[PDB]
């Protein structure tokens, strides 16, 4: 019953200004600190400092010092991450957790669900969906090149969901442009690509993009 | 439970004791029974040593943590509040008798903070900031001195205009602008003299 | 500053086995010593704080201990839900965690399948080329993808991606891409991926002319 509940994913544009929440249920907010801490993309936790909501103490760790305010509004059990102006080194996961003792330490014990904070230059894009043909030859590879969209993410389907089995969906990759772009792919026996016909589904819905992709044999 | 004929009492730093299991309890380990401050913990653990944890929770639902290291030469004793995660106080005693107790305020920092030495002296220091400064008193086999705490040294002083201080730092320099045993000097009175 | 180093960077074991993993302290610090765990897309879970004392609701077979500068967790006997990315977490040097333990499941040596794909000829009526290159099924993770044109190693224009360790074989895929503008992949016959992997007794190379 002890419980912190973070804000919805957010999406901005560098240079905006940009703040984020988290509120406790289930005990009493002012009576803890509760802490921010950041997870970018494929990297590990970073703890970037707390604030205890009963008077608004703040402390921050000398690495996130004057690069955001933590806020609390005591009267609703909320806490507050901002920024005045966000950058694109900014995009990544952010925690609030409640955090244990200050000359003593003793973890942070509860957590919130976490909020992802994307910051790109970009706008809403669809992609474009590539064959990428099985070759000359038993196992044979087939796949979909799913490129050139933005935000994430993306979902993709073989023939309509009735094949699953050998199929991978790789992590999307951010390319220079600011656009994202990933591969799914597929095993099957080259006894069936004469016969068996092998469709991906590709679906935007930020962009509300469905694709429907004939993968076939040169 | 455990008594004159069912276990073994085995000294412990802080004159503090602790009783034993005979030879072992239903599933595997030892018990241990030590009683602080009117209050009675128990806890479980091996090696029969007197070493382990144990627990207990007070009428008012805070929670007593005591434990004993391996070679029995250091005992801490945890007072949690009723979360049993909000420390409230922590008293580290080692073998030669002396101590650190800290007390920490409703934020987690270290309010209060009482040095004991091996003679029985203490060193206490009251309303801590995050400075680094506060209130300093040592406590001494007779008198009481008053004095100011820094993140620097710590400052005591005695008061005519004749008033000089006493400097402890943070390693353990004694500076006056003196004896081992904290101390020839007598009692309160008698320091306004010389 | 304090530093914690956390060892190994990859502890590779299988359920039912013990599991130890390694907190280490560049100086002797206090027990204030935190360890999580962290599955992947959930927060973060703590296990053990005071170095020794165990959460609420944190099962059994999970332990900590140590003290001064070595500090361990272990899992008496691990469950499949134990595989996951472990973080120590210290009072001194601000609350700073240390770099972190991926527990992943050790299953037999595997050796990739190597497939290359050509740009398809709808993307080049747009101006971009993407080569691709797949690493199917294989063990351990560790594999390099090396790009050749023209027997010319390429650098600095390939993104890669790696799968999580697959639920029912437990193997690993990676898929590699290779962006050139139409005018520079016109410029060239030879489009060559080089793997090299531990499973495989020498470097496999996948290619085809542009062309044919
Ligand atoms: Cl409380
Ligand atoms: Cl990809
Ligand atoms: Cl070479
Ligand atoms: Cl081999």
């Amino acid at each position: 019953e002890v419980q912190l509940v973070q804000s919805g994913a957010e999406v901005k544009k560098p240079g905006e200004s940009l703040k984020i929440s988290c509120k406790g249920s289930g005990y009493s907010f002012t009576s803890y600190w509760i802490g921010w801490v950041r997870q970018m993309p494929g990297k590990g936790l970073e703890w970037m400092g707390i604030i205890y909501p009963g008077d608004s103490d703040t402390r921050y760790s000398p690495s996130f010092q004057g690069q955001v305010t933590i806020s609390a509004d005591k009267s609703i059990s909320t806490a507050y991450l901002q920024w005045s102006s966000l950058k694109a080194s900014d995009t990544a996961m952010y925690y609030c957790a409640r955090h244990l003792g200050i000359d003593y330490f003793f973890g942070m014990d509860v957590w919130g669900q976490g909020t992802t904070v994307t910051v790109s230059s970009a706008s809403t894009k669809g992609p474009s969906v590539f064959p990428l043909a099985p070759s000359s030859k038993g196992t044979a590879a087939l796949g979909c090149l799913v490129k050139d969209y933005f935000p994430e993410p993306v979902t993709v389907s073989w023939n309509s969901g009735a094949l699953t089995s050998g199929v991978h969906t790789f992590p999307a990759v951010l390319q220079s442009s600011g656009l994202y772009s990933l591969s799914s792919v597929v095993t099957v026996p080259s006894s069936s690509l004469g016969t068996q016909t092998y469709i991906c589904n590709v679906n935007h819905k930020p962009s509300n993009t469905k694709v429907d992709k004939r993968v076939e044999p040169k | 439970s455990l008594d004159e004929k069912n276990s073994v009492s085995v000294d412990l730093p802080g004159e503090m004791k602790v009783l034993v299991s005979k030879e072992k309890n239903k599933d595997g380990k030892y018990d241990l029974i030590a009683t602080v401050d009117k209050l009675e913990l128990k806890g479980t653990s091996d090696k029969n040593n007197g070493s382990g944890v144990l627990e207990g929770v007070k009428a008012d639902k805070s929670k007593v943590k005591l434990t004993i290291s391996d070679d029995l030469g250091q005992t801490t004793l945890e007072v949690f509040k009723e979360d049993g995660k909000t420390l409230v106080s922590k008293k580290v005693t080692s073998k030669d008798k002396s101590s650190t107790e800290e007390k920490f305020n409703e934020k987690g920092e270290v309010s209060e903070k009482i040095i004991t030495r091996a003679d029985g002296t203490r060193l206490e220091y009251t309303g801590i900031k995050s400075d680094g400064s506060g209130k300093a008193k040592e406590v001494l086999k007779g008198y009481v001195l008053e004095g100011t705490l820094t993140a620097e040294k710590t400052t005591l002083v005695v008061k005519g205009t004749v008033t000089l201080s006493k400097n402890i730092s943070k390693s353990g320099e004694v500076s006056v602008e003196f004896t081992k045993e904290n101390t020839e000097i007598t009692k309160l009175d008698e320091i306004k003299n010389a | 500053e304090i530093v914690l180093t956390q060892s190994p960077a990859t502890l590779s074991l299988s359920p039912g086995e013990r599991a130890t993993l390694s907190c280490r302290a560049s100086q002797s610090v206090s027990s204030y010593l935190a360890w999580y765990q962290q599955k992947p897309g959930q927060a973060p879970r703590l296990l053990i704080y005071d170095a020794s004392t165990r959460d609420t609701g944190i099962p059994a077979r999970f332990s900590g201990s140590g003290s001064g500068t070595d500090f361990t967790l272990t899992i008496s006997s691990l469950e499949p839900e134990d595989f996951a990315v472990y973080y120590c977490q210290h009072h001194s040097n601000w609350y700073t965690f240390g770099q972190g333990t991926k527990l992943e499941i050790k299953r037999t040596v595997a050796a990739p399948s190597v497939f290359i794909f050509p740009p398809s000829d709808e993307q080049l009526k747009s101006g971009t080329a993407s080569v691709v290159c797949l690493l199917n099924n294989f063990y351990p993770r560790e594999a390099k993808v090396q790009w050749k044109v023209d027997n010319a190693l390429q650098s600095g224009n390939s993104q890669e991606s790696v799968t999580e360790q697959d639920s029912k074989d437990s193997t690993y895929s990676l898929s590699s891409t290779l962006t050139l503008s139409k005018a520079d992949y016109e410029k060239h016959k030879v489009y060559a991926c080089e793997v090299t992997h531990q499973g495989l007794s020498s470097p496999v190379t996948k290619s085809f002319n542009r062309g044919e």
